């Protein structure tokens, strides 16, 4: 359950 | 020497909480990924919500978290402090929590 960080690379992972 | 915005080892949510009571949409703090073994990051209040930028390293010691990079954490702050952050409005990193030292 992570919100991520605006810039954060896409969730493609 | 200190950290008027950096935190250390806290949860993005904690930064999403101190940013939620903030008042200027721009308030920001930097977090060292509390889930990682040490991943820099930063929360900031844009409009009222708390969006954070992931902080990365160029492998030489530089720090970035959006578009341009720098050679210091507080350096990326001052930069985004005069330069917007989102292409939807003009928000900039600001001071969070701690109130203006001496505010009753």
């Amino acid at each position: 359950d992570d919100p991520s960080y605006v810039n954060v690379q896409n969730l493609d992972k | 020497g200190s950290h008027p915005w950096f935190f250390g080892k806290i949860p993005r949510a904690k930064a999403e909480e101190m940013l939620s009571k903030q008042r200027h949409d721009g308030a920001f703090l930097i977090r060292e990924s509390e889930s990682a073994p040490g991943d820099f990051s930063l929360s900031v209040k844009f409009g009222n919500d708390v969006q954070h930028f992931k902080v990365l390293r160029d492998g030489a010691g530089k720090y970035f978290l959006w578009v341009v990079k720098f050679n210091s954490l507080n350096e990326l702050v001052d930069y985004h402090r005069s330069t917007s952050v989102s292409r939807n409005q003009q928000i900039f990193l600001r001071d969070i929590e701690q109130v203006p030292q001496q505010p009753t």
